[PDB]
Protein backbone atom coordinates (compact mmCIF):
# COMPACT_ATOMS: atom_id res chain seq x y z
CA UNK A 1 0.00 0.00 0.00
CA UNK A 2 1.57 3.50 -1.22
CA UNK A 3 0.01 6.70 0.48
CA UNK A 4 0.23 9.05 -2.67
CA UNK A 5 -2.49 6.08 -4.02
CA UNK A 6 -4.34 5.88 -1.08
CA UNK A 7 -4.92 9.86 -0.84
CA UNK A 8 -5.55 9.95 -4.55
CA UNK A 9 -7.84 6.84 -3.85
CA UNK A 10 -9.95 9.02 -0.95
CA UNK A 11 -10.13 11.66 -2.71
CA UNK A 12 -12.00 10.28 -5.81
CA UNK A 13 -15.24 10.73 -3.72
CA UNK A 14 -14.86 13.97 -2.32
CA UNK A 15 -15.96 17.09 -3.11
CA UNK A 16 -16.77 20.25 -0.74
CA UNK A 17 -20.95 20.50 -1.32
CA UNK A 18 -23.18 23.69 -1.44
CA UNK A 19 -23.71 24.49 2.15
CA UNK A 20 -26.74 26.48 2.17
CA UNK A 21 -29.95 25.44 3.95
CA UNK A 22 -32.68 25.00 2.37
CA UNK A 23 -35.32 24.76 4.97
CA UNK A 24 -38.10 26.94 4.61
CA UNK A 25 -39.05 29.14 7.63
CA UNK A 26 -43.11 29.93 8.06
CA UNK A 27 -43.27 32.98 10.33
CA UNK A 28 -45.52 32.82 13.20
CA UNK B 1 -55.77 32.32 24.99
CA UNK B 2 -55.41 31.69 21.36
CA UNK B 3 -53.34 35.75 22.33
CA UNK B 4 -51.90 33.33 24.56
CA UNK B 5 -50.15 30.75 22.06
CA UNK B 6 -49.65 33.67 19.63
CA UNK B 7 -47.52 35.06 22.42
CA UNK B 8 -45.39 31.66 23.73
CA UNK B 9 -45.30 30.64 19.85
CA UNK B 10 -43.60 34.31 18.89
CA UNK B 11 -41.42 33.76 22.22
CA UNK B 12 -40.33 29.92 20.85
CA UNK B 13 -39.29 31.97 17.28
CA UNK B 14 -37.52 34.26 18.29
CA UNK B 15 -35.37 31.79 20.68
CA UNK B 16 -34.82 29.71 17.79
CA UNK B 17 -33.60 32.57 15.86
CA UNK B 18 -31.12 33.80 18.65
CA UNK B 19 -30.05 30.01 18.74
CA UNK B 20 -31.94 29.09 21.77
CA UNK B 21 -33.82 26.13 20.05
CA UNK B 22 -34.31 24.09 22.94
CA UNK B 23 -36.15 26.79 24.66
CA UNK B 24 -38.18 27.49 21.29
CA UNK B 25 -39.02 24.25 21.08
CA UNK B 26 -40.62 24.22 24.59
CA UNK B 27 -41.99 27.53 23.75
CA UNK B 28 -44.06 26.03 20.61
CA UNK B 29 -45.23 23.16 22.75
CA UNK B 30 -46.36 25.65 25.52
CA UNK B 31 -48.46 27.17 22.84
CA UNK B 32 -49.55 24.17 21.60
CA UNK B 33 -51.10 23.74 24.79
CA UNK B 34 -52.06 26.75 24.99
CA UNK B 35 -54.71 25.83 21.83
CA UNK B 36 -55.98 28.51 19.27
CA UNK B 37 -58.40 28.77 16.59
CA UNK B 38 -56.15 30.11 13.92
CA UNK B 39 -54.66 27.57 11.42
CA UNK B 40 -52.31 29.32 9.49
CA UNK B 41 -50.91 30.16 12.91
CA UNK B 42 -51.00 26.50 14.55
CA UNK B 43 -49.60 25.49 11.11
CA UNK B 44 -46.97 27.98 11.06
CA UNK B 45 -46.39 26.71 15.10
CA UNK B 46 -45.49 23.05 13.66
CA UNK B 47 -43.43 24.11 10.68
CA UNK B 48 -41.03 25.34 13.46
CA UNK B 49 -41.20 22.81 15.58
CA UNK B 50 -40.20 20.64 12.47
CA UNK B 51 -37.02 22.57 11.38
CA UNK B 52 -35.76 23.11 15.49
CA UNK B 53 -36.39 19.13 15.27
CA UNK B 54 -34.19 19.18 12.21
CA UNK B 55 -31.85 21.07 13.52
CA UNK B 56 -30.90 19.46 16.54
CA UNK B 57 -30.82 16.13 14.99
CA UNK B 58 -34.28 14.57 15.75
CA UNK B 59 -34.89 13.68 12.34
CA UNK B 60 -38.33 11.39 13.63
CA UNK B 61 -39.49 14.10 15.33
CA UNK B 62 -38.77 16.82 12.65
CA UNK B 63 -40.85 14.25 9.79
CA UNK B 64 -44.00 14.07 12.71
CA UNK B 65 -44.45 18.03 12.45
CA UNK B 66 -43.52 18.54 9.08
CA UNK B 67 -46.16 16.47 8.26
CA UNK B 68 -48.53 17.27 10.82
CA UNK B 69 -47.87 21.12 9.12
CA UNK B 70 -48.26 19.22 5.70
CA UNK B 71 -51.10 17.70 6.23
CA UNK B 72 -52.90 20.71 7.75
CA UNK B 73 -51.56 22.79 4.96
CA UNK B 74 -53.52 20.83 2.82
CA UNK B 75 -56.86 21.06 5.01
CA UNK B 76 -56.53 24.63 4.33
CA UNK B 77 -56.43 24.85 0.95
CA UNK B 78 -52.74 26.62 0.92
CA UNK B 79 -50.83 25.93 -1.83
CA UNK B 80 -47.82 27.70 -1.14
CA UNK B 81 -47.77 26.44 2.27
CA UNK B 82 -48.55 22.74 0.84
CA UNK B 83 -45.22 23.23 -1.10
CA UNK B 84 -43.24 24.83 1.96
CA UNK B 85 -44.07 21.63 4.11
CA UNK B 86 -43.65 19.42 1.07
CA UNK B 87 -40.44 20.56 0.63
CA UNK B 88 -39.68 20.50 4.32
CA UNK B 89 -40.56 17.36 4.63
CA UNK B 90 -38.71 15.75 1.69
CA UNK B 91 -35.37 17.54 3.02
CA UNK B 92 -36.14 15.57 6.09
CA UNK B 93 -36.77 12.46 4.50
CA UNK B 94 -33.45 13.08 2.68
CA UNK B 95 -31.42 13.25 5.38
CA UNK B 96 -32.86 9.91 7.17
CA UNK B 97 -31.69 8.61 3.96
CA UNK B 98 -35.26 7.87 2.50
CA UNK B 99 -35.19 9.03 -0.97
CA UNK B 100 -37.60 7.76 -2.52
CA UNK B 101 -40.16 9.33 0.51
CA UNK B 102 -37.91 12.31 -0.09
CA UNK B 103 -38.42 12.74 -4.26
CA UNK B 104 -41.99 12.13 -4.02
CA UNK B 105 -42.49 15.23 -1.39
CA UNK B 106 -40.14 17.11 -3.19
CA UNK B 107 -41.81 16.47 -6.91
CA UNK B 108 -45.15 17.54 -5.03
CA UNK B 109 -43.29 20.97 -4.23
CA UNK B 110 -42.24 21.52 -7.32
CA UNK B 111 -45.68 20.59 -8.87
CA UNK B 112 -47.38 22.91 -6.48
CA UNK B 113 -44.72 26.06 -7.25
CA UNK B 114 -45.70 25.40 -11.27
CA UNK B 115 -49.45 25.23 -10.58
CA UNK B 116 -48.85 28.81 -8.84
CA UNK B 117 -46.98 29.88 -11.46
CA UNK B 118 -44.44 30.67 -8.91
CA UNK B 119 -40.73 30.51 -10.77
CA UNK B 120 -38.72 30.92 -7.32
CA UNK B 121 -40.27 28.32 -5.51
CA UNK B 122 -40.06 26.17 -8.78
CA UNK B 123 -36.65 26.85 -8.42
CA UNK B 124 -36.06 25.93 -4.94
CA UNK B 125 -37.94 22.94 -5.30
CA UNK B 126 -35.52 22.29 -9.02
CA UNK B 127 -32.54 22.54 -6.74
CA UNK B 128 -33.71 20.27 -3.25
CA UNK B 129 -34.06 17.49 -6.12
CA UNK B 130 -30.93 18.27 -7.16
CA UNK B 131 -30.13 17.77 -3.54
CA UNK B 132 -31.98 14.05 -3.04
CA UNK B 133 -30.60 12.69 -6.00
CA UNK B 134 -27.15 13.90 -5.49
CA UNK B 135 -26.97 12.53 -1.56
CA UNK B 136 -28.71 9.60 -2.88
CA UNK B 137 -25.95 8.56 -5.52
CA UNK B 138 -23.34 9.74 -2.77
CA UNK B 139 -24.78 7.21 -0.57
CA UNK B 140 -25.06 4.57 -2.86
CA UNK B 141 -21.54 5.18 -4.15
CA UNK B 142 -20.12 4.73 -0.39
CA UNK B 143 -22.04 1.74 0.76
CA UNK B 144 -20.51 -0.44 -2.16
CA UNK B 145 -17.52 1.35 -2.44
CA UNK B 146 -15.99 -1.65 -4.62
CA UNK B 147 -18.55 -0.92 -7.34
CA UNK B 148 -19.59 1.31 -9.50
CA UNK B 149 -23.33 0.53 -10.28
CA UNK B 150 -26.12 1.67 -12.75
CA UNK B 151 -27.97 2.78 -10.03
CA UNK B 152 -25.37 5.10 -8.91
CA UNK B 153 -25.10 7.06 -11.95
CA UNK B 154 -28.65 6.97 -12.85
CA UNK B 155 -28.93 8.78 -9.41
CA UNK B 156 -26.35 11.04 -10.59
CA UNK B 157 -27.23 10.84 -13.64
CA UNK B 158 -30.66 12.63 -12.74
CA UNK B 159 -28.89 15.09 -10.29
CA UNK B 160 -27.29 16.58 -13.11
CA UNK B 161 -30.73 17.00 -14.62
CA UNK B 162 -32.59 18.87 -11.83
CA UNK B 163 -29.47 21.23 -11.22
CA UNK B 164 -29.11 22.36 -14.83
CA UNK B 165 -32.95 22.96 -14.95
CA UNK B 166 -32.40 24.77 -11.57
CA UNK B 167 -29.32 26.69 -13.34
CA UNK B 168 -31.28 27.70 -16.09
CA UNK B 169 -33.78 29.18 -14.32
CA UNK B 170 -31.36 30.94 -12.35
CA UNK B 171 -30.29 32.45 -15.38
CA UNK B 172 -33.47 33.33 -16.28
CA UNK B 173 -34.40 35.27 -13.13
CA UNK B 174 -30.77 36.69 -13.04
CA UNK B 175 -30.18 35.42 -9.79
CA UNK B 176 -27.02 35.51 -9.49
CA UNK B 177 -26.08 33.92 -6.22
CA UNK B 178 -28.24 30.76 -6.94
CA UNK B 179 -26.45 30.52 -10.43
CA UNK B 180 -23.16 30.08 -7.52
CA UNK B 181 -25.14 27.49 -5.89
CA UNK B 182 -26.32 25.75 -8.55
CA UNK B 183 -22.44 25.35 -10.27
CA UNK B 184 -21.06 24.63 -7.18
CA UNK B 185 -23.26 21.41 -6.83
CA UNK B 186 -23.14 19.99 -10.30
CA UNK B 187 -19.38 21.02 -10.47
CA UNK B 188 -19.62 18.04 -7.39
CA UNK B 189 -22.35 15.83 -9.18
CA UNK B 190 -20.49 15.66 -12.72
CA UNK B 191 -17.32 14.87 -10.08
CA UNK B 192 -18.93 11.82 -8.57
CA UNK B 193 -19.53 10.82 -12.37
CA UNK B 194 -16.39 11.03 -13.43
CA UNK B 195 -16.84 14.03 -15.54
CA UNK B 196 -14.26 15.67 -14.64
CA UNK B 197 -14.00 18.45 -17.66
CA UNK B 198 -17.71 19.13 -16.86
CA UNK B 199 -16.88 19.73 -12.86
CA UNK B 200 -13.82 21.61 -13.78
CA UNK B 201 -16.16 23.94 -15.86
CA UNK B 202 -18.99 24.19 -13.22
CA UNK B 203 -16.79 24.62 -10.11
CA UNK B 204 -14.80 27.58 -12.65
CA UNK B 205 -18.10 29.65 -12.85
CA UNK B 206 -18.74 28.71 -8.87
CA UNK B 207 -15.25 30.97 -8.24
CA UNK B 208 -15.96 33.17 -10.63
CA UNK B 209 -19.19 34.00 -8.96
CA UNK B 210 -18.02 33.99 -5.02
CA UNK B 211 -16.05 36.28 -5.85
CA UNK B 212 -18.42 38.59 -7.38
CA UNK B 213 -20.22 38.23 -4.12
CA UNK B 214 -16.48 38.87 -1.46
CA UNK B 215 -17.79 34.95 -0.66
CA UNK B 216 -14.40 33.65 0.73
CA UNK B 217 -15.84 30.89 2.03
CA UNK B 218 -17.51 29.48 -1.54
CA UNK B 219 -14.02 30.60 -2.70
CA UNK B 220 -12.46 28.30 -0.53
CA UNK B 221 -14.79 25.66 -1.53
CA UNK B 222 -14.09 26.03 -5.16
CA UNK B 223 -10.15 25.78 -4.90
CA UNK B 224 -10.70 23.22 -3.17
CA UNK B 225 -12.64 21.31 -5.74
CA UNK B 226 -11.08 22.20 -8.66
CA UNK B 227 -7.73 20.93 -6.87
CA UNK B 228 -9.22 17.84 -6.99
CA UNK B 229 -10.47 18.29 -10.23
CA UNK B 230 -7.05 18.90 -11.98
CA UNK B 231 -5.80 15.90 -10.17
CA UNK B 232 -8.66 13.72 -11.86
CA UNK B 233 -7.63 15.07 -15.13
CA UNK B 234 -3.69 14.49 -14.42
CA UNK B 235 -3.43 18.43 -14.15
CA UNK B 236 -0.94 18.00 -11.11
CA UNK B 237 0.88 21.86 -11.72
CA UNK B 238 -3.24 23.09 -11.66
CA UNK B 239 -3.74 21.17 -9.18
CA UNK B 240 -1.07 22.62 -6.59
CA UNK B 241 -1.98 26.39 -7.50
CA UNK B 242 -5.52 25.39 -6.75
CA UNK B 243 -4.68 23.83 -2.93
CA UNK B 244 -2.55 26.17 -2.29
CA UNK B 245 -5.29 29.05 -3.12
CA UNK B 246 -7.38 26.86 -1.07
CA UNK B 247 -4.37 26.95 1.39
CA UNK B 248 -4.36 30.94 1.49
CA UNK B 249 -8.14 30.89 2.06
CA UNK B 250 -8.26 28.55 4.67
CA UNK B 251 -5.45 30.32 6.62
CA UNK B 252 -7.55 33.85 5.85
CA UNK B 253 -10.96 32.38 7.59
CA UNK B 254 -8.94 29.87 10.12
CA UNK B 255 -10.44 27.17 9.01
CA UNK B 256 -7.64 25.02 10.71
CA UNK B 257 -8.59 21.41 9.57
CA UNK B 258 -9.13 22.72 5.99
CA UNK B 259 -5.53 24.01 6.52
CA UNK B 260 -4.12 20.86 7.11
CA UNK B 261 -6.38 18.82 4.45
CA UNK B 262 -4.85 21.63 1.59
CA UNK B 263 -1.15 20.81 3.34
CA UNK B 264 -1.65 16.99 3.40
CA UNK B 265 -3.21 17.05 -0.73
CA UNK B 266 -0.03 19.86 -1.40
CA UNK B 267 2.79 17.08 0.20
CA UNK B 268 0.94 14.43 -2.00
CA UNK B 269 0.37 16.08 -5.16
CA UNK B 270 4.42 17.70 -5.01
CA UNK B 271 5.12 13.65 -4.73
CA UNK B 272 4.08 13.08 -7.34
CA UNK B 273 5.48 16.44 -9.06
CA UNK B 274 8.98 14.78 -7.18
CA UNK B 275 9.52 17.70 -5.54
CA UNK B 276 10.50 16.08 -2.10
CA UNK B 277 11.83 18.55 -0.43
CA UNK B 278 8.36 21.18 -1.19
CA UNK B 279 6.41 17.88 -0.23
CA UNK B 280 8.21 17.49 3.08
CA UNK B 281 7.30 20.67 4.13
CA UNK B 282 3.53 20.65 2.88
CA UNK B 283 3.93 17.08 4.89
CA UNK B 284 5.26 19.14 8.27
CA UNK B 285 2.89 21.72 8.10
CA UNK B 286 -0.26 18.74 8.13
CA UNK B 287 1.28 17.04 10.59
CA UNK B 288 1.49 19.86 12.97
CA UNK B 289 -1.67 20.99 12.69
CA UNK B 290 -3.06 17.24 12.97
CA UNK B 291 -1.32 17.44 16.29
CA UNK B 292 -2.53 20.37 17.35
CA UNK B 293 -5.99 18.97 16.86
CA UNK B 294 -5.55 15.77 18.75
CA UNK B 295 -6.58 14.46 15.34
CA UNK B 296 -4.85 11.12 15.90
CA UNK B 297 -5.87 9.49 12.44
CA UNK B 298 -4.36 12.65 10.24
CA UNK B 299 -1.55 12.22 12.50
CA UNK B 300 -0.52 8.75 11.26
CA UNK B 301 -1.43 9.71 7.61
CA UNK B 302 1.00 12.47 7.91
CA UNK B 303 4.01 10.13 9.37
CA UNK B 304 3.16 7.37 7.01
CA UNK B 305 3.25 10.10 4.13
CA UNK B 306 6.50 11.43 5.83
CA UNK B 307 8.35 8.41 6.27
CA UNK B 308 8.26 7.68 2.30
CA UNK B 309 9.02 11.44 1.64
CA UNK B 310 12.24 11.24 3.97
CA UNK B 311 13.21 7.79 2.12
CA UNK B 312 13.01 9.14 -1.46
CA UNK B 313 15.46 11.54 -0.65
CA UNK B 314 17.41 9.13 1.22
CA UNK B 315 16.79 10.47 4.32
CA UNK B 316 16.46 6.75 5.69
CA UNK B 317 17.11 7.59 9.84
CA UNK B 318 14.33 10.21 9.91
CA UNK B 319 12.30 7.60 7.71
CA UNK B 320 12.64 5.07 10.12
CA UNK B 321 11.79 7.56 12.83
CA UNK B 322 8.26 8.03 11.16
CA UNK B 323 7.60 4.56 10.31
CA UNK B 324 8.05 3.68 13.93
CA UNK B 325 6.00 6.38 14.72
CA UNK B 326 3.28 5.18 12.04
CA UNK B 327 3.37 1.77 13.71
CA UNK B 328 2.37 2.71 17.30
CA UNK B 329 -0.18 5.38 16.03
CA UNK B 330 -1.36 2.60 13.73
CA UNK B 331 0.33 -1.82 11.37
CA UNK B 332 0.82 -4.47 8.65
CA UNK B 333 1.92 -1.44 6.36
CA UNK B 334 4.22 0.37 8.68
CA UNK B 335 6.25 -3.09 9.52
CA UNK B 336 6.73 -3.75 6.21
CA UNK B 337 8.15 -0.33 6.09
CA UNK B 338 9.85 -0.47 9.12
CA UNK B 339 11.48 -3.66 8.22
CA UNK B 340 13.00 -2.27 4.72
CA UNK B 341 14.57 0.35 6.06
CA UNK B 342 16.89 -2.02 8.51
Amino acid sequence: PEPVASWMSEQRWAGEPEVMCTLQHKSI
Amino acid sequence: GSSMCLELALEGERLCNAGDCRAGVAFFQAAIQAGTEDLRTLSAIYSQLGNAYFYLGDYNKAMQYHKHDLTLAKSMNDRLGEAKSSGNLGNTLKVMGRFDEAAICCERHLTLARQLGDRLSEGRALYNLGNVYHAKGKHLGQRNPGKFGDDVKEALTRAVEFYQENLKLMRDLGDRGAQGRACGNLGNTYYLLGDFQAAIEHHQERLRIAREFGDRAAERRANSNLGNSHIFLGQFEDAAEHYKRTLALAVELGEREVEAQSCYSLGNTYTLLHEFNTAIEYHNRHLAIAQELGDRIGEARACWSLGNAHSAIGGHERALKYAEQHLQLAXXXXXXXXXXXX
